[PDB]
């Protein structure tokens, strides 16, 4: 198969830059009628993809004027001219000169904005979930930027593995940032054996890890 | 029974063959007749009926499939059909061929491309054998060239051979296997070159069913009556 | 105006079948090749078959191959894939889209989510995430509702039907190991209005015909 590798794989940029997505192709897409077809589309989150440019240059009519394409061969460029706050969201290249027709990987476009800190909440278990038997402790990072962030969770200060599931929302399309829950899963028997529960956070923003804590009981 | 007999004994079938024939072919299956009748030995009236069976199938498979009847001498060759229709490949063609120089004269039956005759759709075409052969069991095979893996479009349309070999003989598989065997060092070849051609081959033979053959029954009935009456009639006597 | 509309998806046991459809209206739809693409939850766009506008040439990726097949009823406007021996890896949304001249994914369709799975449909417990003080950050408070084990994907929150959307945020759901998915919706509202406002998270899931109202209360 037609390898098709995009670079980067994400792309912060600036509301008004330029930004430039590369794809590169693991063998020549110039098919033997003379045309190269290699396309660009956009996946805006939570909706299906939008053709941007198709056989390399060409830009699918209501396409905005400032996303263009360019290349031959094996080496492909798509240029957003000017970003707009709607460019968000996943950039693929793809060519159908091959059967089969394959996809890049994807570009994640995110748009820059100043390091927000997160805002870090725990919640312990409701008192509905611990009668069927079971303690979820939630860990909330509210509102940050960058999305690099590390989450872990100790039970009477021991690491906690195996027993914790994370989550990320896409990116505020009003704000820029990203929130995380991450999810403590105790047996409540294992959850009442000890008291102090915490969430540990590291994050660029945080002048030094933060953790958030609170004792069973209480 | 003397040859000149069995010419007499088979005027009539073989008028009423010549006067459904091309004017072309029917001109050439009588001229070989005559050859039969002045045959001075049972090998040279042999090798004139041999030539008939074949000339006068393809003819009436001309007739069939609504193509014309070109006389072998008149048929292009592989190169012929590329210098026409591919003329900023003739040359490449003939770099890729100097260790095979004998593709360049390759003749089938049909050289013809999509509006060297041509054809109104060369997909057509090969439905229609891909269609017989799966209702009836008859025996073809079929190669399309195809640079790499390169999928067809919908933007842009490209200019296409189909290639084309009919038989009548007794061992309809040895000839279809025979067919595509020699043509496939050809599909590899356009197939580096970015040229689209399509092989086709077929082959009827008398023990059909008659209304299972690559020509109209009306023609089947046309050849049985003549061409097979008088190899019959050509061996016991 | 060019539309496809997907239908057929849903929720099939490993080894099983499922035919999609997709409606096409506002082009001569007989003229043009038509495609199925995949997207599996979290991953990239993986295309899955082309048929040509007479059906005369077909394509399929490899990991479809002898399972799935597609096909188009012109007359009908309508393009097909029928899809065997299901995996667990063929969950996904599926696309239908076309070229509208050639073989680029022009337009496309909103997609229908195929989930490959044994696990047995089952609504969501919905607990609270009580506001407290170590949920609060200067005056503001956080709180949500915690929408655990339920089984095949789309659920929906709201917070007060729909009223409450500053500040939300419903998280994408997690895959269990048990075959369920879990998630948590929280949102940010005034710590003044806690004690007068009432914070009712809406969960609606279609699959179980299963809706839950869960009032999130600061607790004692
Ligand atoms: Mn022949």
């Amino acid at each position: 198969q037609i390898v098709l590798s995009q670079s980067p794989l994400s792309l912060p940029v600036s509301l008004g830059d330029q930004a430039s997505i590369s794809c590169r192709s693991s063998q020549s897409l110039l098919h033997s009628n003379g045309n190269t077809y290699l396309h660009w589309y956009l996946q805006k989150p939570g909706q299906s993809p939008k053709l941007l440019i198709y056989k390399v240059s060409n830009r699918f009519s209501g396409v905005p004027d400032r996303f263009s394409g360019s290349g031959s061969g094996t080496d492909f460029t798509l240029k957003i001219s000017r970003v707009e706050a709607e460019d968000l969201g996943v950039y693929f290249c793809s060519q159908s000169t091959h059967v089969p027709y394959t996809f890049g990987g994807g570009t994640k476009l995110e748009i820059k904005r100043t390091v927000a800190a997160p805002s870090v909440f725990i919640f312990p278990p409701s008192d509905e979930q611990l009668k069927s038997g079971t303690a979820s402790v939630v860990c909330l990072l509210n509102n940050f930027y960058p999305r690099e962030a590390k989450v872990q969770w100790k039970v009477d200060n021991a690491l906690q593995s195996g027993n914790s599931q994370e989550s990320v929302t896409e990116q505020d399309s009003k704000d820029s940032t990203y929130s995380l829950s991450s999810t403590l899963t105790l047996s409540k028997a294992d959850y009442e054996k000890h008291k102090v529960y915490a969430c540990e956070v590291t994050h660029q923003g945080l002048s030094s890890p933060v953790t958030k804590s609170f004792n069973r009981g209480e | 029974k003397p040859i000149a007999l069995i010419c007499a004994e088979l005027y009539k079938p073989f008028q009423d063959l010549f006067a459904a024939l091309p004017k072309d072919c029917s001109e050439e299956c009588q001229t070989l007749f005559e050859d039969i009748r002045n045959s001075e030995s049972h090998a040279s009236a042999w090798s004139s009926a041999l030539r008939i069976k074949g000339v006068a199938y393809a003819g009436f498979f001309s007739l069939t499939n609504s193509w014309r009847y070109i006389p072998e001498d008149l048929k292009p060759t592989l190169g012929m059909a590329i210098q026409t229709v591919f003329p900023d490949k003739f040359e490449k063609f003939l770099e890729r061929t100097h260790l095979h120089p004998e593709y360049r004269d390759f003749t089938p039956d049909y050289l013809m491309c999509r509006s060297v005759q041509e054809v109104s759709s060369v997909s057509a075409v090969v439905d229609r054998f891909k269609s017989k052969s799966s209702e009836k069991g008859r025996p073809i095979r079929q190669e399309e060239s195809r640079p790499k893996t390169e999928s067809m479009q919908e933007d842009i349309e490209v200019d296409e051979l189909l290639i084309v070999e009919v038989g009548y003989q007794t061992d309809i598989e040895g000839k279809v296997i025979s067919d595509i065997e020699k043509w496939k060092g050809v599909v590899n070849l356009m197939s580096h070159l970015g040229i689209k051609v399509n092989v086709l081959t077929c082959a009827d033979n008398s023990q059909t069913p008659r209304t299972d053959w690559w020509i109209d029954e009306k023609y089947v009935r046309l050849l049985l009556n003549s061409i097979s009456y008088l190899f019959k009639e050509l061996l016991e006597n | 105006e060019v539309k496809l509309e997907e239908s057929g998806g849903g929720l099939v046991r490993p080894g099983g079948s499922r035919k999609l459809s997709c409606a096409a209206s506002g082009f001569t739809f007989s003229s043009y090749g038509m495609q199925w693409v995949r997207q599996a939850p979290e991953k990239g766009l993986e295309w899955v078959a082309y048929i040509s506008s007479g059906s005369r040439t077909i394509y399929y990726a490899d990991t479809v191959k002898g399972r799935f097949t597609i096909s188009r009823d012109n007359p009908k406007n309508t393009l097909f894939l029928q899809m065997t021996s299901l995996r667990s890896e063929d969950t996904a949304m599926y696309y239908c889209a076309t070229g509208y001249g050639g073989t680029w994914f022009a337009y496309w369709g909103q997609g229908t989510l195929v989930t490959v799975s044994a696990a047995s449909t089952k609504g969501p417990s919905v607990f609270p995430l009580a506001p407290s003080s170590k949920s609060t950050s200067g005056g503001t408070a956080a709180l949500g509702c915690l929408v655990k084990d339920y089984f095949p994907e789309p659920v929906t929150v709201s917070w007060n039907s729909g009223a409450l959307t500053s500040g939300v945020h419903t998280f994408p759901a997690v895959l269990q190991s048990s075959g369920l998915y879990s998630l948590s919706s929280v949102v940010t509202v005034p710590s003044s209005s806690l004690g007068t406002q009432t914070y009712i998270c809406n969960v609606n899931h279609k699959p179980s015909n299963t809706k839950v109202d869960k009032k999130v209360e600061p607790k004692s």
